[PDB]
């Protein structure tokens, strides 16, 4: 119902899977008994997400973060819908959705 | 008596008669003279329970607000607690729709501080606020203000 | 025969506070009640429009038994004995002094608000630092189009020619009792649905509905259009004019629906002229 | 003969905090309510414009009963016995004792914002250090043009020449009650739609409508133009002047449209002079 | 209870858990002194929530607070429901719900 | 009679951070809102400009009831009972106490608008190095634009009519407007003026300066204002235009035939101010 | 619908097909049991996309990437639209579209 909301939910899932990929990357990078920075990484992500000055800024960051996430199936299923959602829509609402995803990935683990 | 004969709840609509209909306060004064009696019957009313808990919640919130005013009150000066109560009645009566009244009620509850009763009956009071028509919640808030007794 | 005139009228969009009921405390509540879908709507009483018609008949120069002294704000009687033969108001609106009484040709219903009343209020306060008990006050208002239903009996009129001034007054209704100082709401019609038939049965009562709960759209109701489709309410006896004409003409398949063969005029004056010509032909005037 | 002057004028673009409602918390709530298309629009009280006209009349001769002190912030009554035959204020705006009570010659509607109001809030602080409960506060503004509708019964004036000063004042309206210190909003009008007819039927309600969310284009309307095309609201009885003239002259087929033969003056002063001449000729002044 | 009431209850619990996280961060960051500010923090939170004037700013503040809170068990168990509730419902109603959650915050015994 | 001084003044181009709104996080956000064409513009609070005028009157001698300490940043009152007859600040800006305890305020001004839409322009701040704590990282928003505000005075309402003269000088030599002048020093002195001195309440010159051209600094005069001038409305004899906009006005074609040529136009600001003050004194008997 | 979004989607597909060709090339290059470097190749592609200094830079890069991709059927059918879209539009927007495409290739295989 209200396919725009469906696209919004699948975008939330896409961002969650991308952050999962980046978490796997940082967990692979850390070595020895050092505590893998996850809280630090999450706070850094939130701080960089808040820091943005329209259009090019934070959209370049969104795309770069999604690429850093790597293989993401939810984005694989739906190409045109998410591509149009990212190209369209005011960037602030995309920021809202991404921050909600930040808080909604924790269900996964 | 009529409601009793009818077999229906005595508290069919006392407030309506006491205030809404009785602008002159002919029986509203009787309410003032018999407010305890009204509460007594309301106590008998089990359904009232939830509204009684809300009454206690609002009384705790206004206790917190009055404590804040007491802290704000300068030494020697007389705090305007009566004036603040009159302001509370006027502000509540000013609210004209569900959104504005719920805004003011939630803001007042937040300003009250930590409320024990609202903590114990979180879900029940939350659902009562969400469901009940805002006019009814305003009525019971006015009763809470009138029934405040430290 | 037995000819009657029925109509449902819609007003323009504006802020209205025309029917303050018994006020409480400091707020002047405007009278309201329930209506379609269970949402509260604001009502303007039919007695107000009857008074407005009386005032129109007084101003245009007709006899009118009840004279309204504007400066005195008082009502006087030209003659203590009601004479419906001579007085237009006694002929149309009837009387009862407590012959003695008249049924009254004009039968009007209340003026409902097309849009439900949210509860908007306005604060007013006396200026100056010198403030007293009468300093500040709240007045309730509503931004709505108003709709009322009326029905008259042409045969019941003692003089049949009196139907023309009443129609002219409805189309040129003076101020309807309200608060013109701070809410000057014109009650002039902007969309009519008139029926002039010999049968009594009327299916045009409150035939207007809103597109959105908070909007100035004023589309025709589905029930009225469907009933015109089904076969009753003959289009030859239908008279629709005003702003709703545009919406009707923008409807799909309009050239095939029975609404096409009904008297529809964009300009209200033209439709009124045609209906008046029809009435004068029918009643031998 | 009865005569009325109905009009709807539009203000200039700028910030507005004229009609603070209740000051819920620190936010001086700019009064607002629902309007066309269900969007929240900020409102300016009609009593504010009535007070502004009263002040204008008091400032320039024009004996009035209620004198505004301007120093003590209080209102003084020259004579408690209201005499509309002499005072301009009593003759125009009316009175109520709680005598004659008048009726008021001028009927006003609440001014609406031509654009929806989103949040438009502003901070406020008091210098630095030694901060008390009065240090921090908020004020709501609005960057739009305001639109209101007014009507005068010319005949109802005790002195028929008193219609001229109100036109002069509406053209030269002083500060309308509001936060002039922080948000100095001039209420002078930049686009006028006046009609001077001899029957009550009063269209040209809030015709000025542009929406176009956050802009300042202020197009006239679609329904009012229609009304003009259809045949009613005859152009000879219409007066349009202001910046809206520039937009009107650029419409296609404007030369053949009936709106062309209406009294159109780009300059407001010329149109006002012509309307004054017409009124003086018609009322025998 | 209908579904909407359940969603509203989960939103209240989500906000309460977010406040738990924020207050824990405040306690950890400013352990020095007699006592960290919480009452002042609650008053500032109320002032910030009442400051928000439209849907964009209020949703921005709400999402920022939600991410600042940390892991949100109530927001873990219900992703799509609460996300749709936040996106769809008018921001004012969200403000009432957040203030009610603020006033209903049960301290940890 | 009653005389009103209406004027719209445009500041000079530069970087400004004078309107920090709420400080949501590290970022100190400029006070901003939708202004025209649905684009976000940055606004400077008019109360800040009133404070700047009060400070100007305090600095250049004069008598002002509210004295700025300038060392403790604390306000002091020479006399608790406000006396508009004596003090300049109480006579001009008014006062609310909570002689009359309330003053109307001879000066009424609007908030300063940014002539350019505000897009991005956030700036980092990092404190020194090493031993970094919670206050080590911070962001400051800014905006490269020209600010423009609208003000109006009724000299009749002043207790002393001669107090109009210091106010114009303060408008010209305005001190710093409340903002981060340590790192964003924005001079608020006028560079283009449009003054109207008339005896009626109509202004029609609310915001005459408008250029759009996103990130430029052309600062042209709005088309609607020029149209109003050509309409015959707003008599050129009552108009005072001075500043850099004068050059653009002279470069316009058919300028001599235009009614704007009959208005009081001076390329230099100080000479226009002198002429305006001469006219004001002549029409106020000073 | 909305022809410019059609151009955007066909650009996405063209980029995906070109990177499919590049992936096939590098799979062909490697031999024996070593894991072919693809996640590393994706990281290199992202890094080279991020590195650019407007106009000529990243435009020579996109042209070279399309060339090394091989034969692009979508580009073959859509020569004019793709070329006109590339010549116009801010290069940052094209980089954002390319990064989306990057993370959009996975449903191909």
């Amino acid at each position: 119902n209200s396919e725009e909301d469906k696209q919004y939910l699948i975008f939330i899932k896409v961002f969650q899977q991308a952050m999962k990929g980046n978490f796997a990357k940082i967990y692979a990078k850390t070595e020895e008994g050092k505590d893998p920075p996850i809280k630090k990484k999450v706070e850094r992500l939130r701080a960089e997400l808040n820091y943005c000055y329209d259009e090019l800024s934070f959209k370049e960051y969104l795309s770069d973060f999604l690429v850093r996430g790597g293989l993401n199936k939810y984005f694989n299923e739906h190409q045109e819908e998410i591509a149009l959602l990212i190209k369209k829509s005011p960037w602030q609402e995309i920021r809202i959705w991404s921050l909600l995803a930040i808080a909604s990935y924790k269900p996964k683990d | 008596a009529d409601n009793l004969v009818k077999g229906i709840h005595w508290w069919s609509n006392f407030w309506e008669k006491l205030v809404i209909e009785d602008s002159k306060e002919y029986l509203f004064n009787q309410l003032f003279s018999n407010r305890e009696g009204f509460i007594i019957m309301a106590e008998n009313s089990e359904e009232d329970k939830q509204y009684l808990i809300f009454i206690k919640v609002f009384q705790q919130a206004m206790k917190g607000n009055f404590a804040k005013i007491y802290a704000k009150t300068e030494e020697g000066k007389d705090p305007p607690i009566k004036k603040k109560v009159e302001r509370l009645r006027a502000e509540l009566n000013y609210c004209y729709d569900e959104l504005s009244f719920k805004e003011y009620l939630s803001d007042f509850l937040v300003r009250g501080g930590l409320n024990k009763y609202f903590n114990e009956h979180q879900e029940e009071i939350a659902l009562l606020i969400k469901k009940s028509p805002w006019q009814e919640i305003r009525i019971w808030s006015l009763l809470a203000i009138a029934s405040y007794k430290p | 025969p037995n000819y009657y005139l029925y109509g449902t009228v819609l007003t323009r969009y504006g802020l209205a506070s025309l029917n303050h009921d018994i006020r409480r405390g400091n707020k002047t509540i405007l009278q309201k009640g329930y209506w379609n879908n269970g949402k509260i709507h604001s009502f303007v009483g039919s007695s107000a429009i009857r008074w407005a018609l009386r005032f129109y008949l007084q101003k245009q120069g007709y006899l009118v038994n009840r004279v309204w002294d504007e400066e005195e704000h008082i009502n006087r009687l030209t003659s203590e004995d009601f004479d419906p033969e001579k007085f237009y108001d006694d002929d149309i609106f009837g009387f009862a002094l407590l012959p003695n009484q008249r049924m009254g040709a004009l039968g009007m219903n209340m003026a409902v608000s097309l849009t439900p009343y949210d509860g908007a209020v306005k604060l007013g306060a006396k200026s100056g630092r010198e403030k007293d008990s009468t300093s500040l006050h709240f007045t309730e208002y509503h931004a709505t189009r108003y709709q009322y239903y009326f029905g008259i009996d042409a045969t019941h009129l003692k003089d049949f020619s009196r139907i023309l001034p009443m129609i002219d007054g409805i189309m040129n209704l003076p101020k309807v009792g309200g608060s013109s100082n701070i809410f000057n709401y014109p009650f002039c019609p902007d969309s009519l649905v008139f029926q002039w038939t010999n049968h009594f049965a009327s299916y045009i009562s409150y035939c207007f509905e809103y597109c959105d709960p908070k909007s100035k759209e004023a589309k025709l109701s589905q029930e009225f259009i469907d009933e015109v489709e089904c076969g009753q309410i003959d289009p030859s006896k239908l008279w629709i004019g005003g702003t709703i004409v545009k919406d009707l003409q923008q409807l799909d398949n309009f050239e095939s629906s029975p609404l096409n063969k009904a008297h529809i005029y964009r300009n209200r004056n033209e439709m009124i002229e045609a209906l008046k010509t029809v009435i004068k032909r029918d009643l031998g005037l």
